């Protein structure tokens, strides 16, 4: 009945590969992350210019 | 000072969503685990 | 058996004599003394070590089983001893513009591999026609290499010292400059690149962007970057020789991709070089 537990926990990680809702400090940490993202790659760098 | 003050606020940030994920979790785990242990008796039949 | 026992002692007492070699000088007194009189120059070490490095990851290059860590680790000791090391022994110090322009050239080589990932599979060579690339005897490729050491290296020389070069109003042409020739050779490569089916196997005739300015675009980009690096240090001198050998090199390789495209495509890239005649300096040259 633990594997119930992990399959929660892990469920609620693929969530948070998401953006269904959560607070608000995770969505700050994927806004930033998302920014870092589109920032360093050119191809994406060139198409916000 | 800003380097000096980073790791504390830091580490107090890696405890708090250390525990919000550990209530969350156990939060959805007990929710199915008492719906469940009151879906055999109320609900459809069960196995 | 008792030759087992015999080298087993003989490796025993050659490790006893290394270590104890070892142990007399890590307790050394003048040999850490002497240790710390070299640590002065630490800097120099490493700018060398990777030379030997490159050298051996180059010619397992040519013998072709390098992994892409080498081939970028080539590409990163040749960009640290063309844009990181020519102020750091002709100066002595690093402030300013080498640590921008050594980024700003792994930054410029990443397109050709970018776009390379991105509309494509991986990096694995597809089979093509092998009249397609174009080659040139070996000769001239390392005069024109050595020509845009020379070049570089002339203008790290030539120009002033290092902490001396103006800044505020004066420091924003070469950044308009340098995002002027991204601009231009991304444009360029784009538009090579999305119509060729293979590497370099092109179907029709580009005719936009840049090329409406210039039959060479890549060739002039990398050219115009020579003369960010150059312009950035304020050395007239060097980007003319600069200017020279790039112009001999890319000229005559110029004229063998241009003739391989008029016999190829016929009437299309006439029209196209009719239209626009000026071969690497927009209404230059
Ligand atoms: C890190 C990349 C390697 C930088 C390599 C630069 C370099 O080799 O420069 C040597 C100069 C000092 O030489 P000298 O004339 O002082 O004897 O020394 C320097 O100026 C080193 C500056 C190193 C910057 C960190």
């Amino acid at each position: 009945q633990f594997k119930s537990w992990i399959f929660e926990l892990r469920e609620i990680v693929r969530e948070i590969k998401n953006a269904h809702y959560f607070l608000d400090s995770w969505t700050q940490f994927n806004s930033v992350g998302s920014f870092i993202h589109i920032f360093f790659h050119q191809e994406r760098f060139r198409k916000l210019l | 000072v800003f380097i000096a003050l980073l790791p504390g606020i830091l580490i107090l940030w890696f405890i708090r969503e250390s525990a919000m994920l550990l209530l969350i979790t156990s939060k959805r785990f007990l929710y199915k685990k008492y719906n469940q242990l009151f879906d055999m008796a109320y609900a459809e039949n069960f196995i | 058996k008792p030759m087992d026992v015999v080298k087993l002692t003989l490796l025993l007492s050659i490790l006893t004599v290394a270590a104890k070699k070892t142990l007399t000088l890590v307790l050394d007194p003048f040999f850490w003394m002497y240790f710390s009189w070299t640590w002065l120059f630490w800097p120099w070490f490493i700018a060398v070590g990777l030379a030997g490095y490159g050298i051996y990851c180059f010619r397992k290059h040519w013998l072709g089983e390098a992994n892409a860590f080498e081939q970028l680790g080539i590409v990163t000791s040749v960009f640290t001893w063309l844009t990181l090391v020519p102020p750091a022994y002709f100066n002595g110090y690093l402030e300013g513009w080498p640590y921008v322009f050594f980024l700003a050239y792994h930054y410029f080589f990443f397109f050709n591999v970018s776009v390379r990932k991105r509309l494509y599979g991986d990096f694995y060579a597809r089979t093509h026609d092998p009249k397609w690339d174009v080659n040139t005897p070996l000769w001239s490729r390392i005069l024109f290499g050595v020509g845009i050491m020379v070049g570089h290296w002339l203008a790290a020389f030539e120009g002033p010292e290092l902490h001396r070069l103006p800044g505020g109003w004066a420091n924003v042409g070469i950044w308009i400059l340098i995002v002027i020739t991204m601009l231009m050779h991304y444009d360029s490569t784009l538009y090579l690149a999305r119509y060729s089916e293979k590497v370099v196997v092109p179907t029709a005739v580009v005719q936009f962007g840049p090329y409406r300015w210039v039959r060479h675009p890549i060739y002039a980009s990398t050219m115009l970057l020579f003369a960010a690096y150059c312009t950035a240090l304020r050395a007239p001198l060097s980007l003319l020789f600069l200017l020279a050998v790039c112009l001999v090199y890319y000229n005559k390789k110029a004229k063998m991709e241009e003739e391989l495209m008029v016999e190829s495509f016929g009437q299309s890239y006439s029209d196209y070089a009719d239209k626009v005649r000026h071969k690497f300096i927009p209404f230059v040259y």
